[PDB]
RNA sequence: GUUAAUGUAGCUUAAUCAAAGCAAGGCACUGAAAAUGCCUAGAUGAGCCUCAGCUCCAUAAACACCA
């Protein structure tokens, strides 16, 4: 029975914005920043806002207002970056900065002669070779870009065999640190996608086991 | 699962009043930080991170 | 030449049979700028609908927070499920790559890491100027 | 008593002890003590996940040989006012580090465990996984001066 | 001069090495717990109780009495069940609780204990006041 | 005038008594027993039990805890014990619970500090 | 489609008083843990049968099949 090696990337970038916060959430928030004004013993600024205040009221018988307008002012005028780029776009799916609120990963399309898949990242390797180092070349060459990825261990994030004469699939997790794709109007066509999309594209039984070991979030 | 240790508070009997204060470094980016002196808006800044040319180039722009 | 050399190891050796105690924290001991405010503070009276509000809240973030904690930890288990069978796996097919890969890799050390950010990174963005200076204090 | 049988019953300090470099061999990859480093301008924030990661390392039984908190280090920010040629204080920033120490690890449960805490990694705080060196072991330490000075003349 | 242990000995079970990976209880009432619990059962050393009277440890007490009345578990079970669920779905209840202000119908606890359980405790009332020995021995 | 059973001195609880009263809050339910120096169990109350069970809420919280007390201060009194010991530990003796149970015993009825015995 | 076996909560009780004990989480307290107090949710897999039996699903290890 001839045996076949082959291994696959799992290749993910984390998010770069946090989550909407669950109305429980915000609930406990607000409760947690009352308790802690309750029993904070002073600030500075409110021990000077009230000495002046009272300091006022006594010589008009007989500024922190003005700090905390210019600050009000300041935050008025200043202009953050905008947290959604996906719900303005909603036509380009293969940007990197596609979803930041979620952990995305990467899925590459190729066309075999026999076989239409939706498969992910994939390679081979000589014997002489090792399994980290075919993932750096997998990485480095099949992405055709200048980028920085983390590896986290050695050890196989899944396998997956399958007989015609059989084959195994090492399936092994990164970690990007930054991505500078070159060439994005290139006909091979990958795209960001988070576990809703791989459930929902990922039509083989092999490679819709992947959220096993993909963390929800 | 961000939000999983951040829903805390300061834990001691004598302390002083904090806010949450949006600070913003060299990127854009913005980060709660509980802080005294309640400024809406902190920018910290650079002036160490380039040589002696890089410094000289930006200050003839300015 | 020799007496100085002799004094120098002597004042050495008795300066490296001293003790080696840590520098203080300043986060754990309260400056003595609070002891002049907390005689001024007026109470908070909390009223009993906001008493029951108030519990009513704990109770559901507790049983939220049980919940949680029994799905992240059923995330793990299934994690850990998973490398097993892949690790049983690799070592049924062959020996030297399991070898080979239960070892650690020389690259994760210096390992750093930065959590996200409440807003993403704004392009073109060009701080006017400022320098840093180091206000912290010392102890021998 | 000796040769009775029921000698030894009333043992009890084979059960109580009270009076590191890394170990591989291969496969059983258990390397040395490490540290992991919290970086943060939130003492709330900084705190909360120090604690969550205590008690993760306790739920999955890894030895947490300490668990202790960097000395404060403390930035002034000064701001270039407007027309230049001045430098005035804006405000000043207190910058805090969390410290706990894992005694053993594997390759699988390490990768496992970085996986959880960049998961669940919060808002504006800096995560630094090291091996526990010299260099970090002094850097708690007091200075040495006279050390220093005795040395410099030496050479 | 050794003689070997009549049997096994108390802490011969858990593993000497490796202490640190074997988990210890931090609580002294969780020990207590576990010492009573070892205290009880029939060593083959010789103990207190041999000593000052277990009256010959446990006897076979000649039943002569009606039978127990006949109910359905799974039926009882459910009731009881349904009953804790349309107790605990009370919200005056739960606010009484926390309050630590709720009150307890004495007499009816009374009713239903001497219905369902009022016997057993009867009957070792009586073993310990000696009826049963001095009635029919 | 019974011997009391004068003693042990090194361990905890006291032996010295008649009856003795045993307070066991677990996680799910708090049980109340009055044992004797023999070690039987004389009078229990227990919020396992359904006649307490159906009549409680939260059988662990302390108005169960007073339950439980009430409950056995009236048993006792029907079995004819009015004197008992309480031994419990530094940190439970300041407990919320336990002390209303002692505070309920004493409403209902039953003492601690059994008397001392006649020529000891 | 086969067997040696089971669905008591994460683990073991019990199934004539009663589905229990240990686990698991939030708040108060300390630098963190740990202890204590106040607490929070929990199960006899499901359908009929007489008052232990037949099926379906699920887990666990092997045999045919698709990969
Ligand atoms: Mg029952």
């Amino acid at each position: 029975s001839p045996w076949r090696l082959l291994g696959a990337l799992c290749l993910q970038r984390p998010p770069l914005v946090t989550k909407p916060l669950t109305p429980l959430q915000e609930e406990m928030a607000d409760l947690l920043q009352q308790i802690e004004i309750e029993r904070s013993l002073y600030s500075d600024h409110e021990l000077r806002a009230l000495d002046e205040a009272q300091q006022l009221a006594k010589k008009k018988s007989d500024l922190a207002q003005d700090l905390e307008d210019m600050w009000e002012q300041k935050f008025l005028h200043f202009k953050l970056g905008a947290r959604l780029t996906e719900a303005d776009k909603k036509d380009d799916r293969t940007s990197l900065h596609r979803k930041l609120d979620r952990n995305l990963i990467l899925l590459v399309r190729e066309k075999l002669g026999d076989q239409d898949i939706w498969m992910l990242p994939q390679s081979d390797w000589q014997p002489g070779e090792t399994l980290r180092q075919t993932a750096e070349r997998t990485l480095a060459t099949l992405s055709e870009n200048n980028m920085e990825a983390k590896f986290l261990g050695n050890a196989p994030c899944g396998h997956y065999k399958f007989k015609f004469l059989g084959a195994k699939v090492f399936f092994f997790k990164a970690l990007l640190l930054t991505g500078d794709f070159s060439q994005a109007g290139k006909k091979g066509h990958h795209v960001w996608v988070s576990k809703e999309e791989l459930g929902d594209y990922l039509k083989p039984k092999y490679l819709a086991q992947v959220r096993r070991f993909l963390l929800d979030l | 699962d961000c939000n999983r240790a951040l829903l805390t508070r300061l834990h001691r009997q004598t302390y002083a009043r904090l806010y949450p204060v949006l600070l913003v470094k060299q990127d854009g980016s913005t980060i709660h930080i509980r802080y005294r002196e309640p400024r809406r808006m902190l920018t910290m800044p650079v002036d160490l991170d380039s040589l002696s040319p890089e410094e000289r180039r930006a200050r003839f722009r300015k | 030449d020799q007496a100085a050399k002799d004094r120098l190891k002597k004042r050495i050796r008795r300066l490296e049979k001293a003790s080696q105690e840590l520098i203080p924290i300043e986060d754990f001991i309260t400056p003595v700028k609070f002891l002049n405010k907390e005689r001024q503070r007026p109470p908070v009276e909390l009223p009993f609908e906001e008493s029951e509000r108030r519990a009513l809240l704990l109770k559901r973030w507790s049983l939220y927070k049980q919940r949680e904690h029994e799905m992240e930890r059923s995330a793990i288990r299934s994690l850990l499920e998973a490398q097993e069978e892949a690790l049983q796996e690799l070592r049924l097919s062959s020996p030297e790559l399991h070898a080979e890969a239960t070892k650690r890799d020389p690259s994760l050390f210096p390992f750093e890491r930065q959590g996200p950010d409440y807003t993403p990174p704004i392009s073109d963005y060009q701080p006017p100027e400022g320098r840093y200076q180091d206000i912290t204090k010392v102890y021998t | 008593y000796r040769s009775k049988p029921t000698h030894g019953i009333g043992r009890y300090k084979h059960l109580v002890k009270a009076q590191v470099r890394p170990i591989n061999l291969g496969t059983d990859y258990e390397y040395g003590v490490l540290n992991i480093h919290l970086i943060a301008y939130d003492m709330a924030l900084a705190e909360s996940y120090a604690q969550y990661v205590h008690n993760l390392c306790n739920h999955l039984a890894i030895k947490v040989e300490e668990s202790y908190a960097m000395p404060t280090k403390t930035m002034e920010v000064l701001q270039l006012q407007e027309q230049g040629s001045k430098m005035f204080l804006d405000a000043v920033l207190t910058t805090h580090e969390r410290v706990v120490q894992i005694s053993g690890l594997s390759a699988t449960f390490a990768e496992i465990f970085l996986e959880i805490i960049h998961s669940n990694l919060p808002e504006g705080v800096k995560l630094s996984v090291r091996e526990h060196t010299e260099e970090d072991f002094k850097g708690r330490f007091k200075a040495r001066p006279e050390l220093e000075e005795l040395l410099a003349k030496l050479n | 001069r050794r003689a070997a242990p009549l049997g096994p000995m108390p802490n011969e079970d858990i593993d000497v090495s490796d202490l640190e990976r074997l988990k210890k209880y931090r609580s002294f009432d969780r020990y207590r717990r576990r010492a009573e619990q070892e205290a009880r059962k029939p060593h083959w050393w010789r103990t207190y109780r041999e000593h000052f009277g277990e009256e010959s440890g446990p006897k076979d007490r000649v039943d002569i009495g009606l039978p127990p009345p006949k109910v359905s578990r799974t039926q009882q079970l459910l009731e009881r069940k349904q009953a804790l669920r349309e107790l605990r779905a009370n919200v005056e209840e739960e606010r009484a609780a926390r309050l630590q202000t709720a009150r307890i119908p004495l007499e009816a606890v009374r009713a239903e204990w001497e219905r369902t359980c009022g016997p057993y405790h009867k009957q070792r009332l009586a073993e310990y006041c000696g009826l049963y020995r001095d009635l029919f021995h | 005038v019974a011997r009391k059973e004068r003693g042990w001195g090194t361990v905890w609880p006291s032996r010295e008594f008649w009856h003795r009263l045993r307070v066991i809050r677990t996680q799910h339910h708090i049980e109340a027993l009055v044992e004797h120096r023999n070690g039987q169990v004389v009078v229990s109350a227990s919020t396992r039990e359904w006649a307490i069970k159906k009549h409680l809420y939260s059988t662990r919280n302390v108005v169960a805890c007073e339950s439980v007390g009430r409950v056995l201060a009236e048993r006792c009194l029907e079995a004819g014990i009015n004197f008992m010991v309480y031994h419990p530990t530094p940190w439970e003796a300041a407990s919320d619970s336990i002390k209303r149970l002692q505070h309920a015993m004493t409403e209902g009825g039953v003492v601690l500090r059994e008397p001392r015995r006649i020529y000891e």
